[PDB]
């Protein structure tokens, strides 16, 4: 139904990652890519939201090829990477404010105040310290309504009470039908019986 | 056969000698230098991985 | 068939080495045979004198410089609609060759204008073209050796040179038109003569064979170089060594 | 989210108020410095005027279009850009359109003191702004695949140039004699004809293609 | 260290085997824009000369400009540049001559060749190629301050950009008015002497004041 | 006496103070671990330690003199890992730590890019490196280095278990000899408490 892999070879560089992994993903999930430093856990999160086209394999979004159904999939989906993903030079309140909604106080000031960052709406950007330069886009994460979730190393500079803070949410929103796919290298702490681990194959 | 009979009068390009022969050359030199550069890079580079492989083979004896 | 195994590098290298040297022998023979007959053997133009026969050293090559430019066309739009990188490594392979044959062609018609405009260079029609060429040409030599990767320096080459192909004919009318107004030139690209129009064929002939020579050895020499690790180089350098 | 792409694209090109402001003093510098050095002649000047305006437009506008697509890689923004749920050539074109408005539009502003710091006439003015209304949208559209081809690369020097300026080269040409014929009180409804249509087939080849070397510069 | 961070600069400049060249290009793609603009007579490019080359340069100049400082900060290693084991001013005299060594050592090579296109005499081209070795270095070293300035602050102003291009009008107006002198057959020494001086006192007092700025923009 | 005593630092930063009077002196050989939360002053901690920003109040001390006359000296025995690498990314490992001292030939080159796991990833350029490698490269420089004080913000990010365990034995190991570390992490670094010292920001 859900994301799916069929014969994903993306061997680049004079090098090869990984050789046919064909995971699926239902209703309710929760992966994490395990790996390690320079095994290349990102590619797969990159070819799984469409950046880099495939050199083998294609990904599948109920039943069909992602370079016709993106409309949707773009629609149900939202990817946070290793770079921020937000304006520098603006401040946080518009820079939330470009994703969907936010706007009046029905879903703003408490987004971003739920993510540790309350009394800094108006302040800009780099102002802030590269930990809630990632928690801005982080509380963009509690206001979307995306049935999927990718997250390439969302605890990264994210406080002992923010790993918690983060986690809380991640499982609400396994519960309700929520497809996580999450990179990090930080311990979890979820028993293995809820997190599911799409190991790549060599 | 040829208009210039004397072969230092066909050296001696009909008054117009140093245009055509700047011509001559400059188009020669550029297609020697095509030519050999881009040999000497195809020896350079075989002989690049030959001498790579005899490397690693040697670092993978030791 | 032949085609899709052509697509192999190991086999397009054993074919590529196959068609070198009897092609070369052939452009070497035939380029000869040209310049033989055309600097030898012919008359010259009542008008221009006895530097007329540049009109040998300018205008095949030249003309094959834009025809080179059509070839970059049909590599690279072609490796933009199936996806090919074999079609891709065309482009950077025809590359430099079309900027010699252009740097080539603004040499000898600047010496060839020297007779009649006394300057060496001056501002005339088709000269200006082959100068917007040869940038055309810099700017994809530049873009294939600015990027680090091999795969995204073609692709971004197919995209550049696809993009000067459609840029192009207005580029070749609007320098006409530049001519047109702003005073004008004499007649200096193109003035034959009925007993002097057949060794110029024959070069034509003999450059585009050059040319193929050219590009087919650079092809093997961008596939000996693009895959640095793969084994059947290995196999190579185990029958060479 | 079209719109709100072009007022987000505009916001943070005023935020950066600094990158829009070397090329205007650009145009200035070489507006002032190419009468006073080469003399105060008046034959001369009524010639030479729509060469220089528009070289110095066409390298003001080529100084400006590095910001287009440099910053939006490094901070990432990009990436997220390609995913919201509408395609990826309109938000180039509102991208492209947010830098016309940002840069191109105060060229228009100000060809008022360009026009008398060095003559012309109100007929030439009307030429001028006309002329470079018709022409800096279409260095915007023909700038644009260059800078979508240099992204990931870290070269901000003359490669950008090398790209886009032969591309650009016909509609200077076009554009530097609609000005002089117009400076000899000759009809130049043709040229100006012809301005508009390098606009229009610009607008649309250049978002078709722009895309896609973008896409091809991001994996 | 010296000598490493100028080999390091120019690692960073040219990064292939053929990759020289594209400097030596840019400059006959803008010696190829003026007269396709202007016209094709030798007469009024005779006439027109220094504002074509000098614009020229001031191009170059300020495109490579930016790659000194705004790159140096998103990588981050200007922090850790400043933090090695020698004095701001001689890191920032070593990547400011290096930056000349990307745009005024193609000046210098490539002045006979436009000294042949668009036409001028022996004289010309010995004043142009005597004007732009003692200028070049002068243009880095007067934008250097400005860039310092303006990579390093988040509020920053329109008014920041003032402190850089407007800084260019005397050395400008002196060098094209020296070349325009020497267009015809007139005494020059006296314009380059200036020039001369004012080469000396950029470079004695550009690295010194820049590198305080350096230290006052990343804090 | 220790060689690195921070004095009566104040820092003011829009109307709140991230620190007032925060004062320590640090002797040879130890482990300051800088603790703080997200959204308080363990960056501008380390980088005006490093003198790159001036204090509103107070001083840095290094060896019995202030910041700014022995910057020759201070320079030469620290070394600073920042959130940025701090490395060239258009050329290779090779070259980018061969800007840095020693480096080169083989006895401190080819084998400090192979302690921290990047042997086979040394003639490769950085652009096509991983992020983690990405940085893994400019920490590669702990293990060529002979700078006594290092000031390590976030040293431990984007990085594997194995790379953090080996990250932490040369610390360790550096700790041992005469040399200050002070970093700043988020995760629990597996080591003792007994060795490590917490100097806890102060409001
Ligand atoms: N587009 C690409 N396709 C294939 N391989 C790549 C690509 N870019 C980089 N590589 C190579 O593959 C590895 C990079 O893969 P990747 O960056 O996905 O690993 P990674 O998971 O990001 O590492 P980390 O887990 O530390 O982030 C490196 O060894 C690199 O040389
Ligand atoms: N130069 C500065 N730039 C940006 N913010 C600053 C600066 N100086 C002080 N601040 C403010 O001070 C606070 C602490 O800044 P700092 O960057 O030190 O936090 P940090 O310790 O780096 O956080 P993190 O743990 O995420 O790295 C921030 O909330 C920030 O708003
Ligand atoms: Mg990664
Ligand atoms: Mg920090």
């Amino acid at each position: 139904g859900m994301l799916e892999a069929r014969e994903l070879l993306c061997e680049r560089d004079e090098r090869t990652l990984f050789s046919g992994l064909s995971f699926t993903l239902n209703a309710g999930e929760w992966v994490q890519i395990t790996g390690s430093n320079g095994a290349g856990k990102t590619t797969l999160l990159r070819l799984l939201t469409g950046l880099s086209r495939p050199d083998a394999g294609e990904v599948l979004w109920q039943g069909q090829p992602l370079h016709q159904v993106r409309d949707s999939y773009h629609q149900n989906l939202l990817w946070i990477g290793h770079q921020p993903g937000i304006k520098t030079r603006l401040t946080a309140l518009e820079n939330l404010h470009f994703y969907h909604r936010d706007g009046d106080t029905a879903q703003c000031l408490e987004a971003l105040a739920q993510a540790g960052l309350a009394g800094f709406e108006d302040i800009p950007v780099n102002q802030l310290s590269a930990g809630q330069q990632r928690r801005v886009a982080l509380a963009r994460l509690w206001l979307t309504r995306a049935t999927l979730w990718i997250l390439d190393q969302p605890f990264t500079a994210i406080d002992v009470n923010g790993v918690d803070r983060l986690t809380q949410r991640m499982a609400q929103h396994t519960e309700q039908g929520g497809i996580v796919i999450l990179t990090t290298h930080q311990p979890l702490n979820v028993a293995e019986s809820k997190i599911r681990r799409i190991s790549l194959t060599q | 056969t040829p208009a210039f009979a004397s072969w230092n009068e066909f050296f001696a390009m009909g008054g117009y000698a140093f245009f055509v022969w700047l011509a001559v050359v400059m188009t020669v030199i550029p297609l020697v230098v095509l030519v050999v550069h881009s040999v000497m890079q195809h020896r350079a580079i075989l002989r690049g991985v030959a001498q790579q492989r005899a490397r690693e083979a040697r670092l993978r004896a030791a | 068939k032949t085609l899709h195994q052509l697509a192999i590098p190991p086999r397009l290298y054993q074919i590529c080495g196959w068609f070198i040297p009897w092609l070369a022998i052939a452009s070497v023979v035939v380029l000869t045979v040209g310049w033989i007959w055309g600097f030898g053997f012919a008359p010259a133009d009542y008008q221009q004198g006895n530097s007329y026969r540049i009109i040998y050293l300018h205008v095949p090559a030249a003309i094959w410089s834009m025809g080179i430019y059509a070839s970059m066309a049909v590599a690279a739009f072609i490796g933009l609609v199936w996806q090919m990188k074999m079609a891709n490594l065309a482009v950077a392979a025809m590359a430099p060759i079309g900027a010699v044959f252009t740097f080539i062609a603004l040499v000898t018609g600047s010496a060839w204008g020297k007779p009649m405009w006394g300057t060496w260079w001056v501002w005339d029609a088709r000269l200006t073209s082959e100068l917007v060429l040869l940038f055309l040409y810099v700017g994809v030599i530049a873009l294939w050796h600015a990027f680090d990767d091999r795969r995204l320096a073609g692709r971004a080459a197919g995209i550049l040179v696809l993009i000067g192909v459609v840029n192009l004919p207005i580029i070749h009318y609007s320098v006409e038109w530049w001519n047109t107004l702003h005073q004008g030139s004499t007649r200096m690209q193109q003035s034959i003569d009925p007993a002097m129009r057949s060794p110029l064929r024959w070069s034509i002939f003999g450059f585009l064979l050059l040319s193929a020579t050219l590009t087919l050895m650079r092809m093997r020499n961008l596939i000996l170089l693009m895959e640095k690790r793969r084994p059947w180089v290995s196999e190579l350098i185990l029958k060479r060594g | 989210m079209f719109w709100r792409i072009f007022r987000l694209e505009l916001r943070v090109a005023f935020r950066h108020s600094a990158e829009i402001a070397n090329p205007l003093w650009f145009f200035l510098i070489v507006i002032t410095l190419f009468p006073l050095s080469i003399g105060p002649e008046p034959q001369l000047l009524a010639r030479i005027a729509p060469g220089i305006i528009w070289v110095a437009a066409l390298l003001s506008s080529l100084l400006a279009l590095e910001r287009l697509f440099r910053d939006d890689l490094q901070d990432g923004s990009l990436e997220q850009l390609m995913l919201l749920p509408l395609p990826l050539p309109a938000v180039v074109l509102a991208k492209v359109m947010a830098h016309w408005m940002v840069t191109g539009l105060p060229l228009l502003i100000l060809s008022p003191l360009v026009a008398m710091l060095l003559g012309m006439d109100v007929y030439g003015w009307q030429v001028m702004a006309l002329t470079l209304l018709l022409g800096t949208p279409t260095l915007g559209f023909l700038g644009a695949p260059g800078v979508a081809l240099t992204v990931g690369l870290k070269r901000g020097g003359v490669l950008l140039s090398i790209l886009v300026l032969p591309l650009t080269i016909p509609l200077l040409i076009f554009a530097t004699a609609a000005m002089d014929a117009a400076s000899m009180h000759l009809p130049v409804d043709g040229y100006l004809a012809i301005l508009g249509a390098l606009l229009a087939g610009t607008a649309t080849l250049s978002p078709f293609a722009t895309a896609a070397a973008l896409r091809i510069s991001i994996q």
